[PDB]
């Protein structure tokens, strides 16, 4: 029945693979978009309110019913056909479905004359449809069928075609709404402020935040104030219990002090009582608060109305916005307050920031319908515009003209495309970055991208405490995954088995709740709330109870046997503060564990033997955590959890540590990420080289996705002969790394020799290199259209000539065809032309506008494909491919940090060779390893000889006490090596022993995109930018290398005068002016007929020269734009 | 885009000698060869076969850089000799003992195929 | 229109060894050559014409090189080790081409080193203490050594010098490994015959 | 994508084993014992055969351009 | 040319260059002038910058040439030095033991620059003609500079008992009249410190003689190093049973020790020092406890170390490394901080949902145990993480500041 | 003259004149592609 | 202070023992790309016409 110890490592990565094969890696984003577009957006279009116009006849217009086909295409014919992705990446489509919602208008105008007119399937917009989602074409499709389809079945999805562009959602981190939260800000005048970022369930309004603060000790004693929204000045909280209906000091104490036995809270609050006594009922108490507004009326009626409608609608929504909620407002703005005096008290602690379980991850569910709720709420409003100015002339309207479709579809389609999440017209309140580029440069790079999680604090800041690795990531973000650049700590990753909730309704838990024993709010009385334990769902106070324990036992065997609460939902159970917080709202992150029994696991032997038949009698993953065994447990419900990082820790010791455990981990490796888990030996290396790995995999080439002889990317690498890992961890199974590896098995030795691998570099062998070895080929896309945007001027693809067209370049022509398309097979270097195309004028009547290769590549046209674009002109894409040999300059690197670029390639004979003739494809040098500490790649090498020897794939699994490097010694000793996996190797050159034996052995190497080739770059007497005569900026535009202000510093540093106005002068802006020598202005030079003269000073005879840069006289010309008179005085 | 072709290592440059001799003014009786297309195959056994004359005070070769495909010997030998002759000499035995290896693995493979 | 693209064949191709033992000798580099690109003297021409038109994969191998001298033929296709495989073709992809070989050697590219592995070894144990074990106990006895289990290295040898060279050259297919010890010490010894010659020519010009 | 003609690191002949390699693993050999049977002793050839992935075997799976 | 890296944080980040025209496409850079530019080969770009006319031609010759620039004035020290392989090689070579055949040292008088052609007598005459290591470096040293230093591994107690001309580890560095008489060169005296021989080198002779005793000393160094190599592996991050058995026995006694002082403060048993409450106090007691443990672990596995050993050649020639480094690898990685204390208590009480609430033990708050070699356990690996990323953030965040 | 190009769906050889519509006349696909030119590109064997 | 100049070039640094510490390794191609105007004289009028 219990699974033993030896058999363990198998059970808990059957279990794993499990997860795997029900969940995948992109699970968050399909499960995200499937929400959004199942509730969210029936949601939104109900939650929007009717439209009622009237002059007399009126109108409603309510939006009742909602209707997402399948991604579909119409041609200018009009036949209506699928539209696959693939299409779409190639014609540069958008992979959207027509959204059509149902439209109901019903004629009110006198005499109970009624009539209803429902227009079913009202098409409203277009969605951009995420893929691999139910709504997607290959939503259930088998391999071969995504194979037919030009597909590749390893391919996650998870991502939108916005314009035939890859698109892919970040996660953004965000402080979780309707939680209170008491922080201390050193710098300001309260000393704590508690506050709620209050949103109600259905999302309608941004995050209305209130605080609830303490003003710093220094009139009398401490004063509690209340920052509402919509109000400018702070608010006693006294005035605001009075103005929502509790005048008597009794009932506010009543509902901020649950125990009247504690006169420490009592004279904390004391202050506020006294500061509010001659406000003492409830209508005086809404005229301060209106008169303390940024409105304040001049009437104290109308006061009086604006601070009934903040205190129901503004101020905390979450906990009710309809009337007579005055009593559960009152209870929680008093819970609010109790927090803030625990804090100041000292009896809680404050609140941290940092932690995950204070956080939500919005997805692209909940950031669709975030511009979704906007772009309707729009759509509506010109609907109510186009309608209002017809029945103004008393007739009826349709609709259909009404609806204007292109704000939906162009606002999803622009957020989407730029990234700027907001309105297009507000693009610099937006917020840039969420939806970018797919990385299609590896499938590691991929699959981070899919799971990419973002901080949104703000490069610029230098507080390291958002950037800081939190306790409470643990299992939920990968520890060594996050750029090392200006975003380290901001930008992080999914851990393997971590899992964004998508939300769920609280009605089900409510309503158990009520049938068992809670007591709501508004029934009970404050008295009972001392001993009573408080109940708060997705953070709204709603009742108490008596036991929490058994109610916290009952809700858990509920969660666990898949009733009515979900698997998603946290259940926490505070015990020193009596709060039993639920929460079912998205964004929590949260991952499997193994729940425990006494002392026992509940994975018994049956549910591994049920698993390793998974494939048969389909019992899956989700029969695991429906039997109860396995649970999710977000971050915050890990605070109260008794976590077992192994059965081991289960077993009763000699001294017990815990002994009342109540989950354990289902393998401890799983904390790390996509691009950490295919580190071997993480825990073997610093972790700074396990960030730096993490990063590198990325860049590594491989075959990025297995069908890429179909897409016409920009850029792509694909590697000749990728091999899979010889060393490798059991995490990589399920990042699909052996099918699609992304580097070699070198034979690498760290060894100096001939200095040409010192300070991170590598030798390479070159007849390794000559056989194929780390060969890519690199694969550019050219796109052009034909535009005939006017009668004006069209562009068309044809063969140029020298006598029609006029800027035309010296180069030939001759590959082109008729068409004005060059074909597959053909040599082009850098300069040629690819592509034909002509423009027609106003050297006459067109002109050439041909698109060249981007200079210094010299490939050969892969392919060319021609179709329509979105409009319908012509349409081109010209593959052009280029084998990358490596060579000296380009960059390597293994899986430890260990980067390097090839500092020479030696032959065969040349390299160092051991006995039986085994030349190193690799050699780095044995400095790269003390002070970086990377033992995981000696290791690797070690089990790699072994593996190699032994005919293996070794087991390089993070923390796994069954492999040691003595028992790889051990191992390696029996095939004939010295057993630390050194030998005697042979001087190449001169055949003699090398004295010191090397070590030697496999170890995977990549590739990495950074090639010298695209680097390389020189300048002499090239292009100008226009605006100030300097050198241009970039390799492409052949610009000049920026001789900064830095260098300007050196140079004076040195003294080297001529040779610093040679490069802030004469190599990059000469210029000439003509100066009068009087007023210092630049005059007028005609050169031509030599006559010089000063309009200003009207003479003609004192004018000079003055060599002077060109940017200094566009300064001095800028700054007399500014009616600043620069003289340049020549005397 | 910078890459040499490969038969650069091999072959002569049209007007590029195979062999440069350039007296050593430092110390008399020293030669420099440098050789061309060239590298440490066949400078290593010069150098070792000419360390092997009693009359030949220094014998030493450089690979100046390795991207470059040349080699230089530094010859030096006594008064009564020459380093031009001790360097035809070393080359004439280098030449002799090959042929007479030649012929002996010649004879052990007629001996292993027989018997 | 198989899956690899055009170069990706050709360097597979290059890298495939065809016997090379008695013709080497009479062809000559085509840089010595006195014809045009190519010619019977310098050169040997291949051709490949593949197409799957059934239903499983196609395998083009080495034995679809047909050549039109019959001395210089892929060593698979030699009259076991199955054949190289170039390129696995699907119904419908087809691989047509027409290739020629040269003689050259592992100085200009690997595809033209006859090895498959040259182990060379002396002074199997360390008399001449050209290598310095930390701990000889610890590293496995040579295939040529002579020594008895309990004693790890051989005493050291002040008055010695490397003798006794022991080879192991493996062939990659084109040469007999005879063959390649042969043609290399006729290479090494051309080399030197050369450099000979025009040290001669340096000597009477100076 | 496909099986290297050579070892990259001695250049023995690799490409005609990938079949034979895999024959011999349907056969119930272990790898290593199936890298013996083709005589990869180096453990630079075991290393070729050991972590060749067979990418052309998925990228047949898409039907060509041409009929 | 210029040649210039960027930051370019002071005058020796562009300095005038030679050109050398090369094959491939890289900027191939001399391994001393590495650490003026602060630059490696993990895919640095440099930029060139051509002098346009025949003044500026001269003022970089006259001012801005490599040469000029060895000796920094920020520190009157030099700027460059000997690097990694030299440093590690020239270490070995310098040792009392290297003796060099005939023709090993022709080899390496081809790669002297300044050499006069004369072979030197050898240091050992019979039974076979043997010369050292010294005796070649003494002509890579140039003109008749004097100089004392002394190798790291010197022992202080040895300038005062007798051996203190003739030192017993062959440190005490002495070269009279540009001979190498006695001692191990390291970075002490072939670094960028003040006093080296490069530093006395570049004031005695000129800087022309510099250049080519950097160019010397590496070529001579390297082409030697082909013959005796260098390496690292698995072995020397080995150590004895013996070293472990003591490793963890002092590992054992320092968690002894922390839950002793964890159940005085249990038991208010526990009074503050001066200047500190009682959670510093505690917080000092067990830091100092858990210290104390590393440092003998690390002693423990620095003395079990063999002259063989490749961490402790580069460690000992100064290339690279130090001991902390082959403690980490060998004894003990040790206490990971966060913001200069233990791992915080980012749960409620607890750092890990491993640990119980208030656990104030060494492996709790994030005591590493374990070596690199041994390889750290999972709440060892995110603690690790932790005060890595720390160390990633500063490094990020620091540079604006001091850039401003 | 002709411009032959293939189909991306039905893999159809089909000619397509300038000023015309991308269509394939078999199945009304929108996405061709051109045939390898007939030029004579020589690779070195490396 | 700071602007883009002319005659500059940039590409990824490598090691190379053989130089001197006062040596730069330079590709042919930046230095094919990067020229030097030298004037012309008597002394180097033939070298400068072969060039
Ligand atoms: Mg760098
Ligand atoms: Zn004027
Ligand atoms: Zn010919
Ligand atoms: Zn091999
Ligand atoms: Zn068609």
């Amino acid at each position: 029945d219990e699974i033993t110890p030896d058999l363990w490592q198998e059970a808990c990565w059957i279990v794993i693979s499990s997860y795997f094969d029900e969940k995948g890696l992109v699970r968050q984003q399909l499960d995200s978009f499937d929400e959004f577009i199942q509730m969210s957006v029936q949601r939104i279009v109900e939650d929007a309110p009717p439209i009622d116009l009237q002059a007399p006849p009126r109108y409603l217009l309510k939006f009742e019913q909602i209707y997402l086909s399948k991604p579909t295409h119409w041609e200018r014919d009009g036949a209506p056909s699928p539209m696959m992705p693939n299409e779409a990446r190639l014609r540069n489509l958008t992979y959207s479905a027509p959204l059509y919602v149902d439209i109901t208008k019903t004629v009110i105008k006198e005499g109970e004359e009624q009539l209803q007119t429902q227009h079913q399937k009202t098409f409203i917009g277009k969605i951009p449809i995420m893929l691999r989602s139910t709504y997607c074409l290959l939503n259930g499709l088998t391999d071969r069928d995504l194979c037919e389809l030009n597909e590749c079945p390893l391919d996650p999805g998870g991502y939108f075609i916005i314009n035939g562009s890859e698109k892919v959602l970040i996660a953004q981190e965000k402080m979780a709404t309707n939680t209170v939260y008491v922080f201390a800000k050193k710098d300001s005048k309260y000393a704590y402020t508690g506050e709620c970022r209050s949103c109600l369930e259905n999302s309608s309004r941004p995050t209305s935040t209130i605080w609830v603060s303490m003003l710093a000790r220094g009139a009398i004693g401490q004063r509690i104030v209340a920052t509402l929204p919509y109000i400018k000045q702070e608010v006693p909280i006294i005035i605001v219990f009075r103005a929502l209906g509790f005048v008597s000091d009794r009932d506010i104490l009543e509902h901020i002090i649950y125990d009247f036995e504690d006169p420490e809270m009592m004279e904390m609050v004391k202050p506020s009582l006294d500061e509010a006594f001659v406000i003492q009922e409830q209508n005086v108490a809404l005229n301060f608060i209106g008169s303390r507004g940024a409105k304040p009326g001049v009437t104290k009626e109308k006061r009086i109305k604006y601070a009934k409608e903040v205190l129901q609608k503004e101020m905390l929504p979450h906990v009710g916005v309809s009337d007579f909620c005055e009593t559960k407002k009152a209870y929680f703005l008093g819970y609010m307050v109790h927090r803030l005096l625990l804090a100041a008290l000292g009896r809680r602690e404050l609140d941290d920031r940092d932690h995950y379980g204070n956080k939500r991850l919005d997805l692209a569910g909940p950031l669709l319908a975030f511009l979704f709720r906007g772009m309707f709420k729009n759509l509506l409003k010109e609907v109510r515009i186009y309608a209002q100015k017809f029945i103004d002339r008393g007739k009826d309207f349709n609709l259909e003209l009404a609806i204007k479709t292109r704000i939906i579809s162009d606002g999803l389609k622009y957020s989407l495309a730029t990234g700027n999440w907001g309105d297009q017209k507000k693009a610099h309140q937006a917020r840039a970055g969420v939806s970018q580029v797919l990385n299609r440069l590896t499938f590691a790079s991929t699959l981070s991208h899919l799971r990419r999680l973002n901080s949104p604090i703000g490069r610029d800041g230098k507080l390291a405490k958002p950037r800081q690795l939190h306790n409470t990531l643990w299992g939920m973000v990968c520890p060594a995954e996050t750029p090392e650049g200006h975003a380290v700590g901001l930008v992080k990753n999914l851990a393997l088995m971590a899992y964004i909730s998508v939300g769920s309704q609280p009605s089900p838990i409510l309503e158990f709740l009520e049938e068992w024993s809670m007591e709501n709010l508004e029934e009970i009385s404050p008295a009972a709330i001392a001993d009573a334990t408080k109940i708060f769902v997705n953070g709204c106070w709603v009742g108490i109870h008596k036991d929490p324990e058994q109610l916290m036992n009952t809700l858990r065997k509920l969660r666990r046997q898949m009733d009515i609460i979900v698997s998603e939902v946290s259940m926490i159970r505070d015990i020193r503060e009596r709060e039993i917080r639920i929460y079912t709202d998205a964004g929590r992150i949260c991952r499997p564990l193994l729940i425990v029994e006494k002392q026992k696991l509940l994975l018994k032997k049956r549910h591994i033997d049920q698993l390793k038949e998974r494939e048969y009698n389909n019992y899956s993953w989700q029969d695991l955590v429906a039997s109860g065994v396995v649970e999710y447990i977000d971050t915050l419900e890990e605070e109260t959890v008794m976590l077992a990082m192994t059965p081991d820790d289960l077993q009763e010791k000699e001294v017990a540590y815990c002994s009342t455990y109540t989950h354990c981990e289902i393998h401890p490796s799983m904390i790390l990420g996509v691009c950490a888990s295919i580190i071997p030996f993480p825990d073997h290396n610093q972790s700074p080289r396990n960030t730096y790995q993490s990063a590198m995999g990325k860049q590594a080439m491989g075959v990025y996705i297995t069908n890429f002889h179909v897409r016409m990317d920009t850029l792509a690498h694909v590697l000749y002969y990728p091999q899979k890992p010889l060393v490798t961890t059991r995490s990589m199974e399920y990042l699909r790394f052996r099918e699609l590896p992304a580097g070699i098995n070198s034979i690498v030795a760290i060894a100096s020799y001939t200095g040409y691998n010192q300070e991170d570099s590598v030798i390479m062998n070159r007849s390794a290199v000559d056989r194929g070895f780390f060969r890519s080929v690199f694969y550019r896309s050219y796109k052009e259209q034909e535009s005939k945007k006017g009668f004006d001027q069209e562009e068309v693809f044809e063969k140029p000539t020298r006598e029609t067209c006029q800027g035309m370049r010296h180069a030939i022509y001759d590959k082109l065809d008729d068409d004005g398309l060059i074909a597959p097979g053909v040599r082009v270097s850098g300069d040629d032309v690819i592509i034909g195309k002509t423009v027609t004028l106003p050297r006459y009547t067109k002109r050439d506008c041909s698109t060249f290769l981007r200079t210094s590549e010299t490939g050969i046209v892969d392919q060319v494909m021609v179709t329509l674009n979105q409009e319908g002109y012509k349409f081109c894409k010209i593959r052009v491919r280029s084998v990358r040999i490596p060579q000296i300059g380009d960059k390597f690197a293994s899986r430890h940090g260990q980067k390097g670029t090839c500092g020479i390639q030696y032959r065969q004979e040349d390299m160092p060779f051991t006995c039986e003739g085994i030349t190193p494809d690799i050699i780095i040098n044995p400095h790269a390893i003390p002070s970086r500490m990377t033992i995981g790649h000696l290791i690797e090498c070690l089990q790699g000889k072994v593996s190699a020897n032994k005919g293996e794939i070794g087991d390089a699994t993070p923390f796994n006490d069954a492999v040691n490097v003595q028992k790889i010694s051990n191992l390696l000793s029996d095939y004939g090596y010295h057993l630390r996996g050194n030998e005697v190797l042979y001087n190449g050159f001169t055949g003699r022993k090398i004295t010191s034996q090397i070590f030697i052995g496999p170890t995977y190497y990549q590739r990495l995109k950074h090639m010298v080739d695209d680097k390389i770059h020189s300048r002499a007497r090239g292009p100008i930018q226009i605006l100030n005569r300097q050198p241009m900026e970039g390799r492409s535009r052949d610009g000049g290398l920026r001789f900064g202000e830095m260098e300007r510093d050196c140079q004076i540093a040195h003294g080297a005068a001529q040779f610093l106005r040679e490069r802030l002068f004469e190599a990059s802006d000469p210029y000439q002016v003509h100066v009068c020598n009087l007023c210092g202005i630049m005059a007028i030079a005609n050169t031509r007929t030599h006559t010089y003269e000063c309009r200003g000073c009207r003479n003609k005879t004192q004018i000079s020269l003055v060599r002077m840069p060109y940017a200094c006289k566009l300064l001095f010309q800028e700054l007399m734009s500014m009616s600043i008179a620069p003289r340049m005085m020549s005397v | 885009m910078n890459a040499p072709p490969a038969f650069e290592s091999f072959l002569l440059f049209e007007g590029e000698k195979k062999i440069t001799i350039n007296k050593d003014t430092k110390v008399p009786n020293a030669c420099l060869f440098t050789i061309n297309k060239e590298d440490h195959t066949l400078g290593n056994i010069i150098k070792s076969q000419l360390l092997k004359d009693p009359q030949v005070l220094f014998a030493g070769y450089k690979v100046p850089h390795p991207l470059e495909h040349k080699i230089i010997i530094r010859v030096q030998t006594t008064p009564d000799y020459s380093p031009q002759e001790a360097f035809t000499n070393a080359i004439t035995d280098l030449i002799s003992e090959l042929s007479l290896l030649e012929e002996r693995f010649r004879v052990a493979i007629k001996d292993k195929q027989e018997g | 229109s198989s899956v690899l693209h055009d170069e990706f064949i050709a360097h597979r191709l290059g890298l495939i060894p065809l016997t090379s033992d008695d013709i080497v000798d009479k062809l000559q580099y085509s840089r010595d050559c006195t014809c045009e690109e190519f010619c019977p003297e310098c050169s040997v021409e291949f051709t490949l014409d593949v197409r799957c038109n059934e239903d499983q994969t196609r395998h083009v191998t080495s034995r679809d090189l047909i050549s039109n001298s019959p001395r210089v033929i892929p060593v698979t296709s030699r009259n076991e080790q199955d054949d190289i495989l170039i390129v696995k073709l699907r119904k419908g992809q087809e691989l047509r081409l027409r290739a020629y070989a040269k003689k050259g050697f592992g100085k200009e590219h690997a595809k033209w080193n006859p090895t498959a592995g040259v182990a060379f070894e002396y002074d199997p144990d360390n008399a001449l203490r050209h290598t310095v074990y930390p701990k000889p106990e610890e590293w496995p006895k040579s295939e040529y050594s002579e020594l008895d289990e309990d004693e790890s290295q051989a005493p050291y040898d002040p008055n010695g010098k490397p003798e006794r060279f022991y080879y192991n050259v493996e062939s990659c297919g084109s040469l007999r490994p005879e063959t390649i010890v042969l043609s290399a010490l006729s290479g090494l010894k051309k080399k030197l015959s050369d450099l000979q010659t025009q040290l001669s020519h340096e000597i009477q010009s100076d | 994508m496909i099986i290297p003609v050579r070892c990259f690191t001695c250049g023995k002949i690799v490409g005609n084993k990938w079949e034979a390699y895999l024959g011999l693993l349907q056969a119930e050999y272990t790898e290593g014992d199936a890298l013996d049977a083709l005589g990869l002793k180096r453990y630079c050839c075991r290393r070729m055969l050991l972590a060749h992935v067979d990418l052309i075997e998925k990228l047949l799976n898409y039907a060509p351009l041409e009929k | 040319v210029i040649f210039n890296r960027q930051p370019t944080l002071h005058k020796m980040s562009m300095m005038g260059h030679r050109v050398r025209i090369l094959p491939w496409s890289t900027f191939r850079l001399n391994l001393s002038v590495t650490t003026p530019y602060n630059a490696d080969f993990d895919g640095d770009e440099m930029n060139l910058h051509l002098p346009q006319s025949l003044e500026t031609r001269a003022e970089i010759q006259e001012l801005a040439m490599v040469p000029r620039m060895i000796v920094t004035p920020q520190s009157n020290r030099p700027v460059m030095g000997i690097v990694q392989d030299t440093l590690t090689a020239v270490r070995k070579f310098t040792k009392r033991d290297v003796f060099l055949e005939r023709g090993e040292v022709m080899n390496l008088l081809m790669f002297l620059s300044t050499w006069d052609g004369k072979v030197p007598q050898p240091a050992i005459l019979k039974p076979r003609p043997l010369w050292t290591g010294k005796q070649i470096f003494s002509l890579i040293i140039p003109g008749h500079i004097n100089c004392i230093r002394t190798h790291s591994t010197h022992p202080d107690d040895e300038d005062s008992g007798p051996y203190k001309h003739i030192s017993p580890g062959d440190t005490k560095v002495v070269v009279e009249n540009g001979e190498l008489i006695m001692g191990i060169l390291c970075k002490k005296s072939l670094g960028t410190s003040a006093g080296s021989l490069v530093h006395i080198s570049y004031l005695e002779m000129g800087h022309d003689i510099t250049r080519l005793f950097y160019s010397n000393i590496q070529t001579v160094i390297n082409n030697w190093l082909l013959i005796e190599g260098h390496t690292i592996g698995i072995g020397d991050s080995i150590a004895d049973s013996k070293t472990y058995q003591d490793i963890q026995n002092t590992i054992k006694k320092a968690k002894q020790d922390v839950i002793e002082v964890i159940e005085k403060a249990h038991n208010n048993e526990l009074e503050p020092t001066p200047g500190n409450t009682l959670r510093q106090t505690f917080e000092n007691q067990v830091n100092r406890i858990l210290n104390d443990a590393r440092d003998k672990t690390g002693s423990s596995a620095q003395k079990s170390l063999s002259e063989y050993n490749n961490f402790k050649s580069m460690v000992v020639s100064g290339a690279k490394g130090s001991k902390i480094n082959i403690s980490q690898v060998i004894a003990v990685v040790g206490q990971q901080n966060v913001e200069g204390k233990r791992i915080p208590f980012g749960f409620k009480h607890r750092t890990l949902p491993h640990f119980i609430k208030d656990d104030y033990g060494p492996e709790s708050r994030g005591f590493v145990e374990n070596s690199y070699l041994a390889g750290l356990t999972p709440t060892e690996f995110f603690f690790h993480a932790m005060g890595g990323r720390e160390g990633l953030i500063d490094t990020a965040v620091k540079t604006a500041e001091t850039g401003y | 003259q002709p411009m032959i190009y293939i189909c991306g769906e039905c893999h159809t050889e089909n000619e397509i004149k300038s000023r015309d519509p991308i269509r394939c006349r078999e199945c009304g696909y929108r996405i061709m592609y051109k045939k390898r030119t007939k030029r004579l590109v020589v690779f070195d064997a490396r | 202070m700071g602007k883009r100049v002319d005659f500059s070039a940039r590409t990824v640094i490598t090691p190379d023992p053989n130089l001197s510490i006062d040596q730069v390794g330079v590709p042919r191609s930046i230095a094919a790309n990067m020229t030097f105007a030298e004037i012309v004289t008597p002394f180097n009028i033939d070298r400068l016409q072969e060039l």
